[PDB]
């Protein structure tokens, strides 16, 4: 079988090792040829260059990408790149996989972890566990901030549970905050319960302020969803104990684990394209000649990507580039200020450890 | 010897890279400049994204720019891709002639503000319309895009906070023959009609309400600019009203007056304490110019008066404000001012409007 080249690239310390270990069992059409490449640097240019010398040096079919940084930024410019590029990206673990919203139309990017409306709806369900049925929504202008608000409202208005959604803040951190404009809109904080949807930058500074105004002590739980908590070896000061977050990162599915399904998607996709058409898309032999050649690439290859299962897993995406089934872990940030394992959403039902709190 | 702040440029010729190199020679002629002094750094765009968001790291961010002016090229090319890598960093873009709304959305162009309006902003313009011609119910069709949507929505929120509009149409953008949508339009009592739609799907409309005598004696035609250029205004019903922002295509002026903004909103900068550089190119940076979200209120609430293409404000979506149309009246085919948005007021020239039919 002919061989497809699949550029593995890891940004930060990590067992290469172990990753070459998890991964040939490739009986398809076609097999890969995987490369893996070290990244130290993980800004606009460094991404950039980095992935097309990849591409002008080699024949990429796709990249599988794996940092571990909290930079959410990463995300959207591995989709600027995949669309560009027409090629497909694998964000599986760290910044790179921090929710997308609103790739881009021509876009071949995939995360590995929860979709935006996922992350909502479980939250509702942990609120409704313990009977947290009033509650407020705080949000920044980070992309999918609607999404978010949307399907929290879609879900409650649609059910016969006393909710009581009280206030929604949308927080303008684009600007400076010297006239304490953002204090002056969290004051009209009330509920016990608080949503926060933002970045783990932003998160930082709400809770600073949110802090200064009393809003993190006993009698307030706020909620936030994966790319919050990020990396959960590096908890800020500013978090409040108590702070509970929907995570994904590298709890029961290892680094080495995600590289080898990342690998076999892509692979497993071009097997199954071949097998249809007789062909699969060509890899770009650069990035800077894509203005000429855009008549002669497309984004078919995707009707594949979202649509593989390996070893019997299904590792389907949405549409949307998010994965369809993650086993996902609820986690508490707990008095010696570590993040603590304390529930599991699994076959769309939540598992959580306590019945009641105990006091953090 | 003072300091030297670096104001960048994405520009479509030489020509008007030497331009925006006079206006900021010109900027520190005018202003008090033993502190403080702007340097011009510029280039021309790149032939595609990719290349144009490195352009701007090796070329503009590298000199550490504290603002970035972006012209809409007039060959594919957007100010995306300088939209995203400054962004990246909260250095402030400005746009000098793109009006798209889309680049009204915080969620993806964060640190974004522009001298020419969005063609959603036509709303205001068509609203005074409505209260001075006393068209107090209106028929509103729009494709169904970002653009369509934007013009929509704006415009209702105008309605809704006098003249209503008595139902909107949206169609499916690139669909020729909309008998379907317009017969739906006929039927209604109102005929006052008010279209956005890109050139190609604004000719569809006309053609189809052609078939339909549409765009005869009874009927009033309102729409923006789009829907009067090129292939859309070969098809154009006569008596049609349609606008064209004054200066809109002009990148000399628009350079001017970004310019004269931006050195304005960086002096004003330096009165506060604690400002910080922007990071010197972007390899190994990741990390946001702490003072970007400072600079960019400065800039939002900047105001100059005596600008090239008027009054220069900017809305809370960074939009310009009183920004100044040219009213146009499709009289025998040929297309004639008949009067002017200065930027707050409807101005009527001596040359008289005829309507569809009259
Ligand atoms: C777009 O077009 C509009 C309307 O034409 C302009 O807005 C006008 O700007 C002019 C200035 O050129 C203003 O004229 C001044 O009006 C003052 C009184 O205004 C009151 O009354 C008027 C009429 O009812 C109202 O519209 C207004 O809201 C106020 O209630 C006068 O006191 C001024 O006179 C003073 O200055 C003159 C110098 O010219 C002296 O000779 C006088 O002694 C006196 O000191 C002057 O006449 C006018 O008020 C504005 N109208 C409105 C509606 O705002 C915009 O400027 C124009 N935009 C652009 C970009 O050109
Ligand atoms: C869709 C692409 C967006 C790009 N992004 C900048 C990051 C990035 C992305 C792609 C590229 Cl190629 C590059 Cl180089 C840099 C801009 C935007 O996504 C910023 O994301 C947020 C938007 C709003 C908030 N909250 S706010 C407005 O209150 O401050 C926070 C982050
Ligand atoms: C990253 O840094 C390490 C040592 O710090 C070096 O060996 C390696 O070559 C660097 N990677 C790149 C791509 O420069
Ligand atoms: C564009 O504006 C400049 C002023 O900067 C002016 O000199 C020139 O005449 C204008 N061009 C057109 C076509 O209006
Ligand atoms: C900024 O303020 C700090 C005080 O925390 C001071 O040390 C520093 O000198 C100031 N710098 C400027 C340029 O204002
Ligand atoms: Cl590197
Ligand atoms: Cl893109
Ligand atoms: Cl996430
Ligand atoms: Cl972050
Ligand atoms: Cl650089
Ligand atoms: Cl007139
Ligand atoms: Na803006």
């Amino acid at each position: 079988p002919p061989s497809i080249g699949i550029a593995v690239i890891l940004v930060g310390t990590s067992d290469e090792v172990a990753i070459k270990d998890a991964h040939d069992f490739h009986h398809l059409s076609v097999v890969p040829r995987v490369e893996l490449v070290a990244m130290n640097e993980t800004d606009p240019k460094s991404i950039i260059t980095r992935i097309c010398d990849l591409m002008s040096d080699r024949k990429i079919q796709g990249v599988v990408f794996a940092d571990d940084t909290d930079q959410e930024a990463i995300a959207q410019i591995l989709d600027f790149i995949s669309a560009q590029t027409l090629t497909p990206i694998l964000g599986i673990h760290g910044g790179s996989s921090m929710i997308m919203a609103d790739k881009d139309e021509s876009s071949m990017f995939f995360q590995f972890g929860p979709s935006i409306e996922q992350q909502a709806s479980v939250m509702l369900n942990i609120m409704e566990e313990y009977d947290w049925y009033i509650f407020s929504i705080v949000t920044t202008y980070f992309p999918g901030y609607q999404d978010f608000v949307n399907k929290i409202r879609s879900t409650i208005e649609n059910s016969f549970v006393g909710w009581e959604l009280e206030e929604v803040l949308l927080l303008d951190m684009s600007l400076d905050d010297g006239d304490s404009k953002i204090q002056n809109q969290l004051k009209k904080l009330q509920s016990p319960i608080i949503l926060l949807y933002c970045t783990k930058e932003e998160a930082t500074y709400i809770f600073e302020v949110a802090n200064s105004v009393g809003l993190t002590g006993y009698g307030y739980t706020w909620i936030v969803p994966s790319l919050v908590a990020g990396d959960t070896d590096t908890v800020p000061s500013e978090f409040p104990t108590g702070l509970i977050s929907v995570s994904y990162d590298e709890w029961d599915y290892g680094l080495p684990a995600r590289v080898r399904d990342g690998i076999a998607i892509i692979t497993t996709a071009a097997s199954d394209m071949l097998s249809e058409h007789s062909f699969i898309p060509e890899p770009k032999s650069s990035c800077y000649n894509t203005h000429e050649k855009r008549i002669y690439q497309s984004n078919m290859l995707n009707r594949y990507l979202i649509n593989v299962t390996f070893e019997g897993r299904d590792l389907s995406f949405s549409e949307d580039g998010y994965q369809m089934h993650p086993k996902l872990v609820i986690i508490l940030l707990n008095k010696e200020r570590k993040w603590e394992r304390v529930g599991k959403w699994k076959d769309k039902s939540l598992q959580m450890k306590y019945y009641v709190w105990p006091r953090m | 010897d003072p300091k030297i702040v670096n104001i960048g440029a994405v520009l479509s010729t030489k020509k008007h890279e030497q331009i925006f190199r006079e206006a900021v020679n010109q900027a520190n002629k005018r202003h008090f400049t033993r502190k403080i002094q702007l340097q011009a750094t510029s280039v021309t765009h790149r032939p595609n994204a990719i290349q144009m968001a490195l352009s701007v790291c090796e070329d503009l961010i590298s000199s550490q720019v504290y603002a970035i002016l972006v012209s809409h090229p007039p060959a594919h090319l957007t100010p995306t891709p300088i939209s995203y890598t400054a962004g990246f960093y909260r250095i402030p873009v400005i746009g000098l002639t793109t009006r798209m709304s889309i680049y009204s959305d915080k969620s993806i162009h964060l640190s974004f503000l522009r001298t020419v309006p969005p063609y959603s902003h036509q709303a205001l313009v068509w609203f005074e319309m409505m209260r001075l011609f006393n068209w107090n119910h209106v028929i509103l069709i729009v494709s169904d895009d970002h653009e369509g949507r934007a013009a929509q929505k704006k415009l209702e929120t105008l309605l809704e906070g006098g003249p209503k509009a008595d139902k909107v149409l949206q169609f499916e953008p690139g669909t020729k023959n909309l008998t379907a949508l317009l017969l739906e339009a006929k039927e209604l009592e109102a005929r006052v009609i008010i279209l956005s739609a890109s050139e190609d799907d604004a000719t569809a409309v006309y053609k189809s309400a052609a078939m339909l005598d549409m765009t005869g004696a009874g009927y009033v035609w309102l729409v923006g600019e789009r829907e009067i250029s090129g292939s859309a205004l070969r098809y154009a019903p006569d008596g049609i009203i349609g606008l064209q922002l004054i200066n809109g295509k002009n990148e000399s002026a628009h350079i001017s007056d970004a310019v004269a903004v931006v050195a304005q909103a960086i002096h004003e900068l330096f009165e506060m304490e604690n400002i910080t550089d922007p990071p010197r190119g972007c390899v190994g940076n990741t990390n946001i110019w702490k003072t970007g979200p400072l600079f960019k209120r400065v800039l939002m609430s900047s105001k100059y008066p005596d600008g090239v293409t008027g009054r220069i404000e900017f809305n809370e979506d960074g939009d310009r404000k009183f920004a100044q149309y040219s009213i146009m009246n499709l009289q025998n085919r040929k297309l004639v001012q008949v009067g002017i948005f200065n930027g707050s007021y409807i101005i009527q020239n001596d040359r008289k409007i005829i309507w569809p039919g009259g």
